[PDB]
């Protein structure tokens, strides 16, 4: 019921990346779950976000790409250990 | 022949602090302090509740050193062997930092028979509802759930404290601070290096 | 109905400073400035030489902070692939710190066409202290140590809004946001690894 | 000519050292290097002095220990790395 959203920048803010979700029409934005670095809380650049509309998942999972948030095109993919592994992987640059 | 009168150092360049021995300072047991949290994950449940009515968290410490040996000691309460906090607390919503702090100051210590904060050393902020805390808010945040906020507390020449019976203060020399945050964490370890800008005085 | 002003609060207690994105500052280059030394061990023995002749060695470095992405960097000046510093060194005997360091920036990072520049040196923002002529400093003076062979101390340097400065062409320059310093004695020094705390008691404004 | 003071406190300087030795009236230390915890730059209780004499160095290795320098007899010993084990064996 919830999704991955990665290939943001590490400035991309909680409150942004909300921004431009209700501005899709998905307005039940539940959590919104960074993925950092403990050792100096950095973004990892992806970050998991709930949603108990099941159907504004796709409305993501099309919609987002094609925004940019800061230059950058996001990147919505269903969770999932090897999407996980995915971006823990690209958060190495 | 003739020297010139020094010119007025701005505090900022230059702050003296004046230390004692630490030696002119003593307990009497008092009442035990119980912690307002009860589990290791009652604090959060605690803090997320919190922070939709109240808002961020607001919280502060006292730093208070004393000196023997030619080096700063910080007062630091212990309770078991190995769990080491700072005097202080979370404020109350529109409390001011410093009076908020000498509340929590007498509070938890003070004299029953019958505080100067002039400096900041220090502010530490939490992202999440989880334990880290950083010296600053990651650029991906923009609300954290607290803010903690450290002030140098100028001791008096003498003083009696009041040491809730179940904590143990203790006075710790820098050396056993510095790089040892498996000691005393991030920010008590981290503080030889927030105090080295003092110019101590050690009467 | 109407705002009450905040009054200004005491300069021990908060200490309000302004930052500039990265930007407003352009930086051009210089003739290469190789070091006063050479050769790891070679510096230490100078120490003990320099010990004897002057005494204690004074070194005083520098703090500019600009912000990106509303996150303070500090500027360091890069040298090989692993080696930052702050821009300062030595002062020399019987000297003002803060006449000197202005002297050390100019020196290192002078703009060579108008040289009307000035710095806002007023925060010493902590001591490092290097007890044998060893690599060792710690933030204090150890308990059995009379005579220390260095002392370090570091300066807030407030840049204006603009500024141009200039990179002596053997160096490279670059702007540590926080984040990439903290907890990272390995890749920056005790010292520079210990700036993000050092910092975090200022208040800052990022234009 | 080397050897190794020890069994002393974590706060006795180097001067407030020399001046013990200069009470068995010597002056000939060269040098004085201590030994101390790289982490945090403590004592571990103990140096090696250089001087310069062979003579006083009988007066050292014989004498001093029986004086209480901050309540400590001096442990004096020569240099040798069986020696030097003992001492940081006290730093535990």
């Amino acid at each position: 019921i919830a999704l991955y959203i990665g290939n943001l920048t590490w400035w991309t803010t909680d409150e942004d990346l909300t921004e431009a979700v209700h501005s899709l029409g998905v307005n039940d934005i539940l959590e919104i779950k960074f993925f950092e670095n403990r050792a100096n809380g950095q973004s990892k650049g992806f970050a998991l976000v709930g949603v108990g509309s099941e159907a504004s998942s796709k409305k993501l999972m099309d919609l987002l790409p094609k925004r940019e948030l800061h230059g950058q095109n996001p990147v919505v993919t269903p969770v999932n250990k090897q999407f996980l592994s995915q971006f823990e992987m690209q958060s190495r640059k | 022949g003739n020297k010139y009168i020094q010119q007025t150092k701005p505090l900022t360049l230059e702050r003296t602090i004046n230390l004692y021995p630490l030696t002119n300072y003593t307990f009497g047991t008092k009442e035990p302090l119980y912690e307002k949290d009860s589990s290791v994950a009652a604090r959060f449940q605690r803090m997320r509740e919190e922070f939709d009515k109240i808002g961020m968290r607001r919280t502060v410490e006292g730093v208070l050193i004393v000196h023997e040996h030619r080096l700063p000691h910080v007062l630091l309460l212990q309770l078991g062997t190995t769990f080491f906090k700072l005097p202080g607390g979370e404020l109350n919503p529109g409390e001011d930092e410093v009076e908020g702090l000498k509340r929590l100051m007498t509070e938890i210590l003070g004299r029953q028979d019958g505080w100067v904060i002039d400096d900041c050393i220090g502010n530490w902020w939490r992202p999440n509802f989880e334990p880290p805390q950083y010296p600053y808010i990651p650029a991906h945040i923009t609300k954290p759930k607290e803010h903690k906020k450290l002030f140098l507390v100028q001791l008096q020449e003498k003083a009696l404290f009041a040491v809730p019976k179940n904590y143990k203060l203790v006075a710790a020399p820098l050396f056993e601070l510095y790089d040892n945050a498996p000691g005393y964490g991030p920010i008590i370890s981290s503080l030889p290096q927030l105090l080295s800008r003092f110019n101590f005085i050690y009467n």
